[PDB]
């Protein structure tokens, strides 16, 4: 058997690394890259708390958590795209012009 | 039972043989034989297009899968809720056919 | 000496305060996206931490 | 639960706005055609506001473990629901300038407010997630929909990147309350937890980090750095929606969520809260006191009118005037709002490029625009909280409400930010008067579709004084929507 | 089980932290994947058959491949970003650290004390999945279309290119 706590860990860790990536990183690409970590880190704990219930609640909220980083990596790229067609260029400290 | 066990084991065996046999005939490539002493441009988004509909559609197809295992159990109703999802996803495809997006030739 | 309404300087002191505090606090708005994140980042530590020591 | 044929008529809006979503999209696909398209979308948010009716004669009722309708849903449904129809009256003009694909814009608009809609109905962490990325995913089109501006393309990528960041804090946060609970409806969160034990440490981090992507949504302090630079990238018609439909959408969700939930009246919560709410207050109002474009200044605002509903929130678990004050409050934010924003977009309209924006364009609004400087004033009187208009009735809701439940940090906090405030709200105001000689003001469109614009911020004004004088009537409807409890 | 979990659970860490600290991106996608084939078999070891196997055919199968996609397609890597290498510079990750780091001890302080009678690890199926996606949660399934289908219009609308042809220069505003 594994500790609850242990799975909750895992996740935790895999959450504040992909964080520390999204925030070190000044490319757009690695910026989203750490977002995914992110977002898998969040479903990996549902689906720990799901399996310690005996539920298949935490594989539903899953679906809806890999559905939504599906979308939102769609978008993140689309964005990543438009940014490099038009600025050749994918500093994230590039696209500061709004400020005050 | 023992048969689930042998089972667990077979699978491991044959998932790392056939690495190892890639890796066996890759190494035996590199060692067996002899050798000589010795920006500007992009692709078009029409090729992230295609994976970004092939990554929407799969992840759609994710839920009829799941639906698809458990049919008899959800019975009608299921079969009603899985129909206007399948036409959400028909519309969708419709839409992308008619805006031509999913057209390669200009 | 009080030609120039001394009181009434006293009672704009908390508006002097105020236009310096708005400009001390904008400059957290630098359109750095990053800094945001790391905005969030500081603000969880922050909530978690205080719901830690009151629990 | 199952879907009964009853079950099925208290979803008739979240249907009927579905339905739109793909006969819309049938309809571009057929031929793209802005005005029938535009037509289309008005009139199934209108036919969805209509069977509000049906909904209330049914009765409240749980349709699913993820949905519960009653008095609360239909009201903010409702609020969802106007706030929408106005961004698409507000959209025909300003797109009639877009030389691009403009039908995909009402087709966003109708999948956003089906996201508030199911925020509404939200009784389920399930239904809370999935409503908040159903009214933020379209908007990072809408927020970018204009992506050859350079602006809207930064306020794009700045919305997607810190709503992704939000929406895994909440996730996981919701993740560590289920590993506590069990259950992931709102009634069961604390529920386990026995007497002198609801603080448990996981379940008050999981609401914590849940609240990081709550407070990032509805603009609360340390969350906040966004509101400025998305407000203003955005384009006019789309920065309406953002600063109403989904802060209304996403407070109500909360409301429900720190009312059912037993964890709700945890202490530790509410402190942390009420540190929030006072940031808001304050740092809002101290920020919006230089700013030269009227799109920050309204940024700033948000943040400082979110703190006040916040002070409800927090004096939730001791009144029942609670849910009373943040109706009455989102009604006139929701007119205010769609006045200054709606002004905001009639004098960006037709898309020419970059948005007036500048307070200098509206320093001699009243010589060329009359109606528009008028009801520029009555919102900025309103958003400022002046007796005589509905943002002063919300103001004093919220002090009643505070004064009943201690919160005197916070009743003073209001009342410092309201001063504060009145100095930046007056200054854009007066300023409508004045006489800027220079007039590189563009003329105004001459179509009916402008017009209506132009009725919807004047009927909105008009709503602001009649209730700011006569309070009862909006006081009995937001009365008669009490949550299932 | 035991096994599965602790070596797949460290095979993740050590490859995510080698993304997230990468210079080259295909490489940092392919530790990417390699994390996400861990956590898979993290998922399998706690019983989630349906969920290990999403995580290969829609995470490291989909996700990723578009990812590779985009990378390959913009030419990505060796740009001067990736030549300064400024995340490894120590002044600008040790302020991201230490609040990550802040923010890890205060997560695992609350969980260490949450109640723990261990996950057995029964195997809960994709046809119960299946029964409670289309009985009890049936709205999120039709809300979850909406969704993927706002995803579409969006990236439809700011991915799709002005000028024809499969291969383009880059211009400066990608004028025509
Ligand atoms: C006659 C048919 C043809 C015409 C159809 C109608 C045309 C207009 C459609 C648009 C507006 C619809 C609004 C409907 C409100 C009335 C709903 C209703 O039935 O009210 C009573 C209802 C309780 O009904 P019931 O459960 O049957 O009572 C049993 C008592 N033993 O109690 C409730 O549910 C409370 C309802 C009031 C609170 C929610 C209001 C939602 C709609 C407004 C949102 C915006 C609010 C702000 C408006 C500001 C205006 C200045
Ligand atoms: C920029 C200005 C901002 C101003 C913000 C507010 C400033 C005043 C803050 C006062 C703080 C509370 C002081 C008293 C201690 C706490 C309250 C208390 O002990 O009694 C509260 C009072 C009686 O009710 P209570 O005792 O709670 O219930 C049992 C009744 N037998 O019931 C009450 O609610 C009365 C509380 C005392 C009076 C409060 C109203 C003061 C009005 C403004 C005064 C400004 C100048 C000073
Ligand atoms: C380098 C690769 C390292 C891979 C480490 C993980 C695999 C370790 C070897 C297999 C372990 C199998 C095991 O312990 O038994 C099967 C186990 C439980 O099976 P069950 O039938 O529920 O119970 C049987 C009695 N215990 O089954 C489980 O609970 C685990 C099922 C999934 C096992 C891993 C699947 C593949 C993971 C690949 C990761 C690649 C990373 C790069
Ligand atoms: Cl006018």
């Amino acid at each position: 058997m594994i500790p609850l706590q242990h799975g909750l860990i895992l996740a935790a860790i895999l959450f504040v690394l992909g964080l520390t990536g999204l925030v070190i990183r000044r490319n757009l690409l690695f910026m989203l890259i750490g977002l995914e970590i992110m977002i898998n880190a969040s479903a990996l704990a549902f689906v720990v708390a799901g399996s310690y219930w005996g539920q298949t609640d935490g594989q539903v909220m899953y679906i809806l958590a890999i559905s939504l980083a599906a979308a939102e990596a769609s978008i993140g790229l689309a964005l990543l795209l438009q940014l490099h067609r038009r600025r050749q260029n994918l500093n994230i400290d590039s696209v500061s012009e709004m400020r005050g | 039972s023992t048969e689930v066990i042998a089972h667990h084991w077979a699978f491991a065996i044959f998932l790392i043989v056939a690495i190892g046999l890639c890796c066996l005939m890759l190494v035996g490539g590199w060692f067996l034989g002899g050798r000589a002493r010795a920006a500007r441009l992009r692709l078009s988004a029409k090729f992230y297009l295609v994976a970004m509909f092939f990554v929407i559609f799969d992840v759609e197809a994710l839920y009829l899968f799941a639906w698809s295992t458990s049919i008899r159990e959800s019975g009608w109703v299921g079969f009603v809720e899985a129909a206007i999802f399948i036409f959400v996803l028909l519309a969708g495809l419709v839409y992308l056919v008619r805006i031509g997006a999913l057209d390669w030739t200009p | 000496l009080l030609k120039r309404d001394p009181l009434n300087s006293m009672m704009n002191i908390p508006a002097v305060l105020s236009r310096f505090a708005g400009k001390g606090l904008l400059l957290s708005e630098n359109g750095y996206l990053r800094w945001y994140v790391a905005s969030m980042s500081i603000g969880a530590v922050v909530v978690l931490a205080l719901l830690m020591v009151l629990r | 639960m199952t879907i009964t044929p009853q079950n099925l008529i208290a979803l008739l809006p979240l249907l009927i706005v579905g339905l739109t979503v793909v006969v819309v999209m049938l309809s571009i696909a057929w031929r793209r055609n802005h005005f029938l398209n535009a037509t289309l979308s008005v009139i199934g948010l209108n036919a969805a506001l209509v069977s509000l009716w049906f909904v209330g004669q049914a009765g409240a009722m749980d349709v699913t473990p993820l949905m519960r309708v009653d008095g609360f849903a239909m009201l903010y449904t409702g609020l969802v629901l106007l706030a929408s129809l106005a961004t698409c009256t507000f959209a025909y003009p300003w797109l009639e300038g877009y030389n691009d694909n403009k039908d995909e814009f009402y087709l966003l608009v109708l999948i956003a407010a089906l996201g508030g809609i199911l925020l509404a109905n939200a009784n389920h962490l399930a239904s809370l997630f999935l409503g908040i990325e159903l009214i933020s995913l379209p908007l990072f089109g809408l927020v970018g929909y204009a992506f050859r501006q350079k602006r809207s393309l930064e306020a794009s990528i700045k919305y997607t990147i810190l709503s992704a960041a939000a929406s895994s804090f909440l996730l996981f946060g919701m993740a560590l309350v289920y590993a506590q609970s069990g259950d992931l409806s709102f009634v069961a969160l604390g529920k386990n937890l026995g007497d002198g034990m609801l603080n448990e440490p996981l379940l008050l981090a999981g609401f914590g980090l849940m609240i990081v992507g709550l407070g990032f949504k509805l603009s609360l302090v340390p969350f906040h750095l966004w509101t400025p630079d998305v407000y203003q990238g955005a384009p006019a018609p789309v920065s309406t929606f953002l600063a109403t439909a989904s802060k209304i959408a996403i407070f109500g969700v909360v409301m429900r969520l720190f009312l059912y939930a037993p964890v709700g009246d945890s202490e530790a919560i509410r402190v942390v809260l009420a540190i929030i709410a006072f940031a808001s207050i304050i740092f809002g109002n101290l920020m919006a006191l230089s700013q030269t474009n009227i799109k920050r200044l309204l940024g700033y605002s948000s943040i400082s009118h979110l703190g006040y509903l916040l002070v409800a929130l927090i004096a939730l678990q001791t009144g029942e005037m609670s849910m009373e004050a943040v109706g009455v409050y989102l009604a006139g934010y929701l007119f205010s709002s769609l006045g200054a924003f709606g002004v905001v977009s009639l004098m960006s309209s037709p898309y020419r490029g970059p948005d007036a924006d500048s307070l200098f364009s509206y320093r001699g609004l009243f010589w060329h625009r009359p109606i528009l400087a008028a009801v520029m004033t009555v919102m900025m009187l309103s958003l400022a909280g002046i007796p005589m208009t509905l943002g002063f009735i919300g103001k004093f809701y919220v002090l009643a409400v505070g004064v009943q439940a201690h919160l005197w940090w916070l009743v003073g906090a209001v009342v410092v930010g309201s001063a504060i405030g009145l100095y930046y709200y007056l200054r854009v105001a007066v300023s409508l008067y004045l006489h800027a000689p220079e007039q590189p003001g563009r003329d105004a469109p001459s179509n009916w579709q402008y017009s209506a614009g132009g009725i919807v911020v004047l009927i909105s004004a008009l709503l602001v004084l009649v209730l700011g004088v006569w309070p009862q009537p909006l006081i009995s409807i937001v009365r008669l929507a009490m949550p299932l409890m | 089980m035991e096994f599965a979990f602790y070596i797949c659970g460290l095979i993740a860490i050590l490859a995510t932290l080698r993304v997230i600290t990468h210079t080259n991106p295909v490489h940092a996608l392919l530790y990417l994947i390699i994390s996400l084939l861990a956590i898979s078999g993290v998922f399998f070891s706690l019983g989630a058959y349906f969920a290990g196997a999403l995580e290969i055919i829609v995470y490291a199968g989909a996700i990723m491949v578009l990812f590779v996609f985009v990378v390959m397609m913009l030419n990505l890597g060796g740009s001067e970003i990736e030549q300064e290498r400024q995340w490894l510079k120590p002044q600008v990750w040790i302020g991201p650290a230490i609040l990550s780091a802040i923010m890890l001890v205060v997560i695992v302080y609350a969980i260490l004390g949450v109640n723990d009678q261990g996950i057995d690890g029964t195997p809960i199926s994709a046809k119960a999945v299946g029964i409670t996606l289309f009985g009890p949660y049936v709205l999120a399934v039709e809300l979850a279309s909406m969704l993927l289908l706002a995803g579409l219009v969006v990236a439809f609308h700011v991915g799709r290119e002005e000028r024809a042809g499969e291969v383009l220069s880059n211009r400066k505003d990608d004028s025509a």
